[PDB]
């Protein structure tokens, strides 16, 4: 019945585009408002020529436990799973969440909303109440900053 | 009615500690620094300062409400050197930039000035 | 009225004999007014 | 419906051990026989039950998810033949039954 | 050693059905000495490629490549075990699907290897032969180096 609205989710769609690349600072700017973090800086998905870090791996940070869940984004053409890249998207918009980890796909509406089967639902329905409400807030805060 | 005085903004009363310092249990070499009656003025510039030690790991600012005014600072640095060490040398390592800034910023006024 | 149904709700469900549904198209009869006794009670209409 | 006639994929899908048990026993195939048997009665049962064919069901545990969490959980590699019994698999569901 | 794979490939198409991102160009690549079909996405704004461009393709499970094991930790102090900082663009990812073309009724005989760097996924193609190495969920360093 609860779900990210507003600001929030505005910028979390932009925030798992897959051209988002985040540098140190920011990172670690990012990382304090994590309460569930563990103090561990994540090794970055590109190492040299400098070390960049993406959204998607700092959301896979806030994603509690070990969640395994798929979407699929609002703007997933319909010919993409018939034909070929169907596990390899062009535009990113298949949501893929394993062990926990944001692996692929733009989060939005039908992942972190009020719906069945979200993000969300499956969270509370394999963690609880603490570990979701925990959740939320590390979503809000993060996304916020 | 419930609105605060504006002192209270920077003023310390009775009872509060400026700094207080809790080391972090979760990973080793880590300390976390409470600042009372400061923002994001001292937060950025010490968090800046203290990215430069290359034996600095982890150094980042927040404030946890902005209708409160404290600062959590958390650093992390690698085994041999300790994050007071580090803090203390960020904010000498300040200290020396602002005289150096504010001696060239005297001449430059005094060059432009009849000059 | 009288309509052919483009809808699966009230079109006509057969299984076949390969063992899959399928969706046949059937004339279906909508009223207006009610007479259920004697409109089941006609010989033309399906009862069930 | 499972096939203990096709050796080669016998042996692509499970250990030697288990498929030297499938092909041997009788008893074993006779309970597969029995399972398929089950299957079919529910699926007549099914179809009474839903006409139209619709399968969007509400039901309390999600076992494709469960499933999946147990693969990840457990490290599974479905490119290697498994060491899970059959007829562990049936008296399992009976006794959870 | 840990080099799951090594190669060296030719640019053949860059952003066939369209830009769909700034920074991120997806590029299509073929082998030579062992065929090897490849869809790679990489950051263009840091590592621009042009069309016909060869590089060399190393995958590999470690950098120390001295059979030391990855804690998968950014440890930025302690570059001193002799990585392997030989190449331009390196990159970090988990494997996370294996497909193959066979109906696991005899054997297998081709295979495709996908992997995600942060988001940026990739998926390369060939003989099962070059590609046992690969496991899935298994945490991989790609590394390329332009050549000349």
């Amino acid at each position: 019945v609860m779900g990210i609205v507003q600001d929030t989710l505005t910028a979390v769609r932009k925030f798992t585009k897959r051209d988002v690349f985040l540098e140190r600072g920011e990172v670690m700017n990012l990382l304090m408002f994590l309460s569930t973090w563990d103090g561990k800086v994540p090794q970055p998905a590109i190492l040299k020529p400098r070390p960049l870090w993406t959204g998607k791996q700092i959301f896979s940070l806030i994603i509690p436990g070990h969640i395994n869940c798929i979407r699929t984004h609002s703007t997933h053409p319909d010919d993409e799973d018939s034909g070929p890249y169907k596990h390899i998207s062009p535009g990113d918009t298949k949501v893929v969440v394993e062990n926990g980890e944001l692996i692929m796909g733009i989060l939005c509406k039908k992942s972190l909303g009020t719906s069945a089967g979200s993000l969300v639902h499956i969270s509370y329905l394999e963690m609880g109440h603490d570990i979701t409400r925990l959740f939320y807030s590390n979503i809000q805060t993060v996304i916020n900053n | 009615m419930n609105a605060p005085p504006a002192f209270e903004s920077f003023l310390l009363f009775e009872g509060e500690k400026k700094i207080t310092i809790n080391k972090d249990t979760k990973v080793p070499n880590a300390c976390l620094f409470t600042i009372n009656k400061e923002d994001h003025t001292l937060g950025n510039i010490i968090k800046s300062q203290l990215l430069k030690d290359p034996q600095v790991l982890f150094a980042g600012y927040k404030v946890p409400h902005p209708l409160e005014h404290k600062i959590i600072i958390r650093v992390q640095t690698t085994p041999d050197y300790s994050p007071q060490e580090a803090f203390t040398n960020a904010i000498t390592d300040l200290i020396s930039e602002l005289s150096l800034l504010e001696e060239r910023f005297r001449v430059a006024i005094k060059d432009k000035q009849e000059g | 009225y009288m309509h052919l149904p483009q809808t699966d709700n009230k079109k006509k469900i057969i299984i076949t004999e390969d063992g899959e549904f399928k969706a046949l198209q059937e004339w279906i009869l909508e009223t207006d007014g009610v007479s259920l006794m004697r409109v089941l009670s006609e010989k033309d209409v399906d009862p069930v | 419906r499972f096939d203990y006639t096709n050796e080669r994929a016998l042996r692509r899908t499970l250990q030697e051990d288990l498929v030297k048990d499938v092909l041997s026993n009788a008893h074993i195939q006779n309970e597969l026989e029995r399972e398929f048997e089950r299957m079919r009665e529910d699926r007549e049962v099914l179809r009474v039950i839903f006409p139209t064919g619709d399968s969007k069901v509400v039901l309390p545990c999600n076992l494709l998810r469960m499933i999946w969490n147990a693969q990840k959980i457990f490290h599974i590699n479905p490119r290697l033949p498994s060491d899970l019994h059959p007829i562990k698999v049936v008296e399992g569901v009976k006794e959870l039954s | 050693a840990g080099i799951l794979f090594e190669d060296i490939f030719d640019v053949k198409d860059i952003d066939p059905e369209g830009k769909k991102f700034d920074r991120v160009s997806r590029l299509h690549c073929e082998s030579e000495s062992f065929k090897m079909d490849l869809i790679l996405d990489v950051n263009i704004q840091i590592y621009p490629v042009d069309l016909g461009d060869k590089f060399r393709l190393v995958i590999a499970s470690t950098l120390y490549e001295d059979g030391t094991l990855d804690d998968g930790e950014y440890n930025p102090t302690d570059d001193r075990p002799s990585r392997a900082d030989q190449f331009e663009y390196v990159m970090y990812g988990k494997v996370y699907r294996i497909e193959g073309d066979e109906t696991s009724t005899e054997a297998a005989t081709r295979l495709s290897a996908y992997v995600s760097y942060g988001g940026l996924l990739m998926r390369l193609q060939g003989d099962a032969n070059n590609l046992h190495g690969f496991e899935v969920d298994s945490r991989v360093y790609l590394l390329m180096k332009k050549l000349a």
